[PDB]
């Protein structure tokens, strides 16, 4: 259908107090073709830093490779950590470079700083403006629908137990919405003390 | 002593501001062949002499035609001479492409010159030690010129080059009054006079090495090689 | 800069010197021999070693290109390398093209070419290195060719290169005259005698590897010298003893 | 010091240093006779576990232009690819025959390129240290140059270059005539060739080759060099 | 001279000088040959083991090995005994060793 | 030309194995006004001299402390119209990458590019490099600062320093009196008397140039602020 | 001309070699000593540091030891300047081989980088050679722990262990001694450092401060990279110096046994 | 047309590749196989358009021989799929159309074997078993029916041998069956069609 949709894919972050959480789905086929189930397209760099990327499956591995580059060359320079912050300013800048071909990505960034102990949370745009999200952060092609549910089910205090129910039927919600049969779903739940990661069951065809 | 210096530098100034490089050029084009320069000013012939290095070989021209109505004799190294030739020739062809004009060889004497003496003026470019009796057939007659490799440009009504030019320079001078706005015939053969002035004298003249080129009011690029100078003889 | 200008020099009296000097530091390297049968061509290498720290892991001076034919030297082992790059793409553009893998002749062409064109060219200068060149193509025939850095190649049918090399020469125009046989075990046994010579004792100064067609390439067992530098010895005395004892 | 140097004589100090790298290479014999050209060479040997079987130093340009070649022998393997592409390339495009001389001076062009100064497009440094005598046969018949290091060519109809040449050439003058029969000329090359020579004559360090009309450009095989020595 | 390269060919002339000498540098075989006649001057030992001091060389002359075996012998005098032990040997190889050389290596042709 | 001349440089490898044009430049250093650094933990001091020498001058006109960076700052002893070339290509540098990221600079990575700049110049020949020695002195959260920069192209960190004529000398003195905790104030007040030390040829309130990164990093002191504390301790 | 300025550098001679590459190896001499020692067992490192003082800092530990890889590391013996230039291509083209390949770089292959580039300039190039030698502690999961050693002179080798750095001939031959064809563990390693490093080093005590030290093992990911800490070194230290003298004590007690002198 | 097909056992891999010899608008020869053994370790076969498949195919396997004798190693067939990934990612964006879709059929020797599928807007993914063409279509119900994890080496004969019948039922194309590969560890052999 479009550049960004031939395979689609959504991916949620919620917010929980002292922890955050991560959701996508996974799903590779070729076009509607269905080959498999899986296909990661959220990747951490260290531990507690999480980012989801949402263009093209062949888009996607080429800029999770990049960043990789970037990263490991400037973090050895410094010598010392990287910040969210600092992630977040590198995709910018390599989201401007983009922005004259047809590797069109939509990051969201995700991780709660643990040497410095805040929740942090943003969505990046595929023109390559930064805006820094809250509370909920959304990504897909079914975006204006799951902006929808996003305001709905969310309440301003959250337990990791109770976060989890609301990004898993956030998440089984999600799947109904695909043409495109993107079945399996990952969660990781993050905490500065400890990271779950959960695959959810769902229908299957 | 610093005669190497003077060598490095190609930007090179004495005292007595002298250039040395235009004087290895000058000792160059006496190293080389016998010719001669002759206009009527309604007829231009050059006597050229044209050598072989030795008994099993034969003789190497020295008479190039560069066009159907201009022409040279060179005086001096060989290799150079080509590379000069082939941009003269093209400057004709564009000449005759865009312009269908065959053009005052005055004009394109001087054009020639400026982009050699621009390299002396800076690093890089050794002499190129031939010098030249250019002759052609223009709107206002045949006309002579002398190009040097000191890029020394001067029209004259006969010239020489070779070891003793001098003395046939001198004849020239005597007989130069007699040569008038005529006769073929009689170019010639003070042309073969003179030719003996420039040898040594002690080398008998030969048909195998003179050579007879002219270009004239109706005459274009003509050559007179080996035995068929002996008709005009 | 760009730094167009010549590093290089001209004769002064119809000698390049930096190519004397060239012929020089082959003399100061390593003693290489090669030899050839009709089944076999033997590359042998002289070593020096007093360190038992060094591992083993180290190249050597017989160097893998095609799978028939290698590349031994003399000079230094940076050089070398970039010598054996060039050969490595050269075959494969060949690989690509013939749809086979060429004669040895060809391959040595080419780096020839590339150091006559250092001198001959502003701004450059060859390597100063010289090889021997040595396999097989499909036929058995066997083929060595000299490699030297005065630009130029050659065929021969045994060859001694580097240091002390006019004692070894002489040694091995002795040796293989007598042979239009192949003797194969023979052959060896003569090579490990030749470079023995300049080794100065020490079959722990010997490397012979061994190219026999089939694409067998092989680097000798400590064992296997063994074996033959004790055949040599019992042979001498039990000779010596023998040509007294026939008086015919 | 430059090399970029004219020279105070007005002499370039180069060609002059070429011609001794010469006299150290061997000896090269070319008659061109009435019909035919010939070209012999030396191409020597030394030792025993040497092929010079391998070796050769005249080729054929082309099957109706060859050149025998003497001096720094690396310098004219670059040489000839040069040559050897350009004449091919004249049959692309007239697919017609190329003369001697044509092919000769496209060479002698790239002859001048030493230096990087002003008088000469640098790529090189200095110029090719050899002569070559250059043959063909076209419709100008039969005929024979020699190329001169110094960048230029001559005509010839004998020649001989080489250390020997000095008393080669003397010795090329008295068997020399402008007629003289082809076969009867291989004998006389023979003669000077085994005259500068101090190793043996045999057919493993010589080398002949002839050009006629009726038969192309032939280079002549063992069998046909042991029957020639048998002659004289 | 040290080095001949220093030289000039004018000093040289030949059809006066036509033979330039050159020492070879320290060979193996020629440190055991050298070395079994400073021995012999000097107390020896049947503990000595000829072979593994020279082996333990390399790239000295004979004027070192005249002096090892000079300093060792004075050690040994130190002691006041005309033996000699191997112990002895090793102090002034180790000595020798140590001033000679500071350098890093150009070997590992192969 | 206008690509020719010297591709290779004038500096070379000796059998010395020394480098003669470096050790030529920490003489072209020796010759600077008298310089000290003194670091107050918390905050920072780097202080000069300012020799004075035609009474017909203008305002305080030129300085010889120039701010990189509104965090960074240099100070220097050797060559100055090489001082202020040096500033300004690095002025660019630090403003450009650290306006694609929106991170505040850090302080390795200054020092790393000035000695890039100071080393291409003794690869490459035709020209030759600066003869200058720098003193980074800046300010950020809770990191260590006070870095000094060679025209050799090294880096060092220090507590103390001293730069200017007579340098051995001044050191050894500050080697001394230099010891534990101490006060921004106080820094000051040691820094002069190090300079005064090691030549006075006067010291007024233009005689002296004092710089602090603190609060907020780089602040620069008012004529009148220095003058208080020479009261405060001559 | 258009070029004479020069002093006819960087080429040929009856010398056979060149000398502005002789030159830089009695440089690489003079600075600080830096051993490896190979094991069975991981990867011994140590080098000894230069001139320290109470105005000088320590803001890493890194200050000879440098990491070009999550399982690589280096020391470098040679000035400062030029070196840290060189190693950022260094790290950087394991970068190029790592987007592509996506797994780690082979160790040789990033060593045969390094004298390709000296190489080209010994050849022709304009610019002046360098000289900077690497000591490299290095692992891999096919072929296990590499040590190798690499030189300006384009002779990189491979060791069971090596020192360079000053005291070169002789801390070799020590080395070679003490050492034992495998049988090799970290414990017997930790000793073997020092007591070559005591017999090089003429400051008559030794301290901590003086030295680095670090290993390099294996449990968890790829490895395990250890910079040992100063307490924990003068540890190994202090129990070394006991032995010395537990040893020297023993010998005194044969020598007084065999009859005193 | 074009088609491939691909099983992976547990102890060996079988391809089904095309084949054409004479094929413009009719039959009358087919031989030929649009596939390349990139080496005795990795076979790798192909489809997409039939000029830039051969000059795809003979760069991918002059430089994976050069790192072979260079390294002296071999790479996985994992390590080689995201190399030739790679260079296929950068030609689509460039004015070159590479746009053909890869099948890299791989044995890893002390990892066990692996099968890796490429298409065309370059997507690499490891398959049990997947298919493309037009073959596809029929063969996937087949083997998502029959195959079971982990099935014997007999059973994938038997496997193979129903799709041919299926092909030859429905009725599709005009040129008659596959060519089949099998690909090992002992080197590649032959699965004979009739």
């Amino acid at each position: 259908m479009s550049i960004m949709s031939y395979n689609g894919g959504a991916v949620m972050a919620m917010k929980g107090k002292n922890c955050v959480a991560i959701a996508a789905d996974r799903r590779f086929g070729i076009q509607a073709q269905m080959v498999t189930t899986d296909f990661q397209k959220i990747f951490p760099m260290g531990d507690r830093l999480y980012i989801g990327l949402a263009g093209l499956a062949t888009d996607v591995q080429t800029v999770a490779q990049r960043l990789k580059f970037r990263l490991n060359l400037y973090e050895l320079k410094e010598g010392r950590q990287i910040k969210p912050y600092t992630l977040m300013s590198m995709v910018a800048n390599l989201l401007y470079e983009k922005r004259f071909g047809p590797y069109y990505t939509e990051p969201v960034i995700a991780g709660l700083d643990p040497k410095t102990f805040k929740p942090f949370i943003c969505s990046l745009d595929l023109i390559g403006c930064p805006m820094v999200t809250d509370d909920f952060v959304v990504s897909g092609t079914c975006a204006e629908q799951m902006y929808g549910m996003c305001e709905s089910l969310w309440e301003p205090n959250m337990d990791p137990d109770h976060l989890f129910e609301t990004i898993s039927q956030a998440m089984l919600n999600a799947v109904d919405r695909d043409a495109v049969s993107g079945m399996g779903v990952i969660v990781h739940i993050i905490e500065k003390d400890k990271i779950t990661t959960r695959t959810l069951k769902a229908r299957m065809d | 002593m610093f005669r190497n210096q003077y060598d490095n530098d190609v930007t090179v100034w004495s005292p007595q501001g002298r250039i040395h490089q235009i004087e290895y050029a000058m000792e160059a084009v006496k190293q080389g062949s016998a010719t001669v320069g002759l206009k009527s000013k309604t007829h231009a012939v050059l006597v050229a002499l044209k050598r072989a290095q030795s008994e099993l070989a034969a003789h190497q021209k020295k008479i190039l035609h560069v066009d159907n109505h201009i022409g040279i004799s060179i005086a001096g190294l060989t290799a150079d001479a080509r590379l000069l030739c082939n941009f003269m020739r093209q400057e004709c062809l564009d000449s005759r492409f865009v312009f269908d004009r065959p053009l005052p060889v005055s004009r394109l004497v001087s054009l020639i010159g400026s982009k050699t003496q621009i390299p002396t003026q800076r690093y890089g470019r050794r002499p190129y030690g031939v010098g030249l009796l250019i002759a052609g057939y223009d709107d206002m007659g045949p006309h002579i010129f002398q190009t040097c490799p000191s890029a020394n440009y001067f029209d004259c009504r006969a010239m020489s080059i070779g070891a003793r030019s001098q003395s046939a320079r001198t004849y020239l001078e005597r007989h130069m009054s007699e040569f008038m706005e005529c006769n073929l015939n009689e170019l010639v053969k003070h042309g073969l006079r003179a030719l003996r002035e420039t040898l040594p004298a002690e080398q008998d003249l030969t048909t195998k090495n003179v050579s007879i080129g002219i270009v004239g009011k109706d005459l274009e690029f003509t050559i007179y090689d080996d035995d068929d100078v002996s008709p005009f003889l | 800069m760009s730094y167009d200008r010549a590093i290089t020099v001209f004769s002064p009296d119809g000698h390049l010197f930096q190519v004397e000097y060239a012929q020089e530091a082959v003399k100061k390297g390593s003693t290489a021999v090669g030899v050839r049968g009709r089944d076999i061509v033997v590359l042998g290498v002289e070593k020096k070693s007093v360190a038992k720290l060094q591992d083993e892991r180290t190249v050597r001076k017989i160097c893998a290109l095609d799978d028939n034919v290698c590349m031994a030297f003399a000079g230094l082992t940076a050089d070398a390398r970039i010598v054996i790059n060039r050969a490595r793409v050269e075959c494969q553009s060949h690989r690509l093209t013939v749809e086979d893998p060429v004669t040895v002749e060809y391959i040595t062409r080419y780096i020839a070419s590339l150091k006559q064109r250092y001198t001959q060219s502003n701004g450059r200068r060859p390597f100063g290195i010289s090889a021997l060149i040595v396999g097989f193509d499909f036929d058995g025939t066997p083929r060595l060719y000299q490699t030297d850095p005065s630009g130029t190649y050659h065929a021969w049918k045994a060859n001694a290169i580097g240091r002390g090399a006019k004692s070894v020469r002489e040694f091995l125009e002795k040796n293989y005259t007598d042979e239009a046989i192949e003797t194969d075990d023979l052959t060896i046994k003569l090579v490990i005698k030749a470079l023995l010579e300049v080794v100065q004792s020490g079959g722990k100064n010997i490397e012979l590897a061994v190219m026999r067609r089939d694409q067998s390439l092989k680097i000798l067992n400590p064992e296997e010298i063994e074996k033959y530098v004790a055949e040599i010895e019992k042979e001498k005395e039990e000779n010596e003893k023998k040509k007294q004892k026939k008086a015919s | 010091r430059g090399v970029n140097t004219f020279s105070p004589e007005g002499r370039l100090f180069q060609v002059e240093y070429a011609i001794e790298a010469i006299k150290l290479g061997s000896t090269a014999i070319g008659i061109q006779t009435s019909e035919g050209v010939c070209l012999a060479v030396e191409k020597r040997i030394t030792s025993p576990l040497m092929e010079p079987s391998s070796i050769e130093k005249i080729v054929e340009i082309d099957a109706h232009i060859g050149c025998a070649m003497s001096g720094l022998i690396a310098d004219a393997k670059t040489l000839i690819d040069k040559a050897r592409v350009e004449t091919q390339n004249h049959w692309f495009t007239y697919n017609e025959t190329m003369t001697v001389e044509s092919v000769t001076q496209a060479v002698s062009n790239l002859a001048l390129q030493f230096g990087e100064e002003d008088a000469d497009p640098g790529a090189m440094s200095r110029p090719f240290g050899v002569a070559l005598l250059f043959g063909g046969v076209d419709e100008k018949g039969p005929q024979l140059f020699h190329m001169d290091p110094s960048g230029t060519f001559v005509q010839c109809d004998a020649r001989a270059i080489g250390s020997a040449s000095e008393g080669a050439q003397s010795s090329l003058q008295e068997v020399y005539h402008k007629s003289m029969t082809l076969k009867e000329a291989i004998k006389s090359s023979l003669i000077i060739l085994k005259q500068v020579m101090e190793e043996k004559l045999n057919a493993t360090n010589i080398e002949l080759a002839t050009v006629q009309p009726g038969q192309n450009f032939h280079m002549f095989t063992k069998e046909e060099l042991e029957e020639v020595i048998k002659d004289i | 001279t040290n080095r001949i390269e220093t030289l000039d060919p004018a000093l040289i002339r030949p059809g006066r000088i036509d033979r330039k000498i050159e020492f070879p540098l320290p060979d193996e075989k020629t440190k055991k040959r050298i070395f079994q006649i400073h021995t012999s001057r000097m107390t020896l030992a049947d503990d000595v083991t000829l072979d593994d001091l020279i082996m333990a060389k390399d790239d000295l002359s004979g004027a070192d090995i005249k002096a090892i075996c000079t300093e060792a012998g004075l050690m040994a005098l130190r002691e006041r005994r005309m033996k000699v032990t191997n112990e002895d040997f090793k102090k002034s190889k180790e000595n020798v060793l140590y001033k000679k050389q500071e350098g890093t290596p150009e070997g590992l042709y192969l | 030309m206008a690509e020719r001349g010297y591709s290779f440089s004038l500096t070379t490898f000796s059998p010395s194995g020394k480098l003669v044009q470096i050790e030529y430049a920490l003489a072209a250093v020796a010759g600077g006004a008298p310089s000290v650094g003194i670091k107050a933990a918390n905050g920072v001091v780097l202080a000069t001299e300012k020799k004075q020498k035609s009474i017909l001058y203008d305002e305080r006109s030129v300085h010889k402390v120039e701010p990189i960076t509104k965090h960074i700052g240099l100070v220097y002893s050797g060559m100055g119209p090489d001082y202020r070339v040096l500033v300004h290509r690095a002025r660019k540098l630090a403003q450009q990458y650290y306006l694609v990221y929106q991170e505040p600079i850090p302080t390795a990575q200054l020092v790393q590019r000035v000695a890039s700049v100071m080393q291409e110049y003794t690869q490459s020949g035709g020209v030759r490099p600066f003869g200058v020695s720098l003193l980074i002195c800046g300010w950020n959260e809770g990191r260590p600062y006070l870095f000094q920069s060679d025209p050799s192209g090294a880096y060092f960190a220090w507590k103390a320093t001293a730069m200017g004529k007579n340098y051995v000398n001044g050191k050894t003195f500050l080697e001394k009196r230099y010891n534990e905790d101490l006060e921004l104030e106080d820094a000051i007040h040691t820094a002069i008397l190090t300079l005064k030390e090691s030549f006075e040829g006067q010291m007024t309130e233009d005689n002296i140039e004092v710089g602090i990164c603190n609060e907020a990093g780089f602040r620069r002191l008012t004529p009148t602020e220095v003058k208080d504390y020479l009261a405060a301790i001559a | 001309m258009s070029r004479r300025y020069d002093s006819r550098t960087t080429i040929f001679s009856p010398e056979g070699r060149l000398y502005q590459v002789e030159y830089a190896m009695e440089a690489i001499g003079h600075a600080g000593t830096c051993l490896g020692i190979l094991a069975n067992d991981g990867v011994l490192l140590a080098a000894e540091r230069r001139n320290i003082h109470k105005l000088l800092d320590e803001v890493f530990f890194s200050e000879k030891i440098y990491k070009l890889n999550e399982d690589m590391a280096c020391s470098v013996a040679g000035i400062t300047s030029d070196a840290n230039v060189l190693t950022n291509e260094l790290r950087l083209i394991a970068q190029r081989y790592l987007l592509q390949y996506q797994e780690p770089i082979p160790c040789e292959q990033l060593v045969t980088a390094l004298c390709d580039i000296k190489q080209a300039y010994t050849q022709f190039g304009g610019k002046r050679p360098f000289g900077v030698s690497l000591l490299y502690i290095g692992w891999d999961k096919h072929y296990g722990f590499q040590l190798y050693q690499s030189d300006p002179s384009g002779n990189y080798g491979g060791w069971k262990a090596t020192c360079i750095g000053n005291n070169s001939a002789a801390a070799v031959s020590m080395l070679k001694q003490d050492y034992k064809e495998g049988e090799m563990t970290l414990k017997s390693a930790l000793a073997l450092a020092i007591k070559v490093l005591n017999k090089t080093m003429d400051v008559s005590k030794l301290s901590a401060e003086k030295v680095e030290i670090a290993t390099l093992t294996r449990e968890n990911g790829k490895t395990v990279i250890r910079v040992l800490k100063q307490k924990e070194v003068e540890q190994l230290i202090k129990k070394h110096e006991e032995e010395e003298a537990k040893a020297e004590r023993e010998k005194k007690e044969k020598e007084q046994k065999e009859k005193d002198k | 047309m074009e088609y491939l097909i691909g099983i992976q056992g547990p102890d060996y891999v079988l391809v089904a590749s095309d084949r054409v010899a004479a094929s413009n608008i009719v039959q009358m020869k087919d031989d030929h196989d649009k596939m390349f053994k990139m080496s005795e370790k990795i076979l790798l076969l192909c489809v997409g358009e039939a000029g830039d498949t051969v000059q795809f195919a003979e760069y991918i396997q002059k430089n994976v021989q050069l790192y072979k004798m260079r390294n002296g190693y071999e790479l996985s067939p994992t390590a080689a799929a995201n190399f030739t990934r790679r260079n296929l990612a950068d030609c689509l964006r460039s004015r070159t159309p590479y746009h053909v879709n890869l099948l890299l059929a791989g044995y890893d020797e002390h990892e066990g074997p692996a099968l890796y599928y490429m298409d065309y807007l370059a997507a690499l993914a490891k398959a049990p078993f997947a298919a493309h063409g037009y073959g596809a279509f029929l063969t996937l119900s087949i083997l998502d029916r029959y195959y079971t994890p982990t099935i014997s080496r007999e059973r994938a004969v038997e496997l193979l041998r129903k799709c041919l019948e299926e092909l030859q039922k429905r009725f599709i194309l005009n040129l008659p069956t596959f060519s089949v590969r099998i690909i090992d560890k002992n080197g590649i052999h032959d699965l004979d069609n009739i």
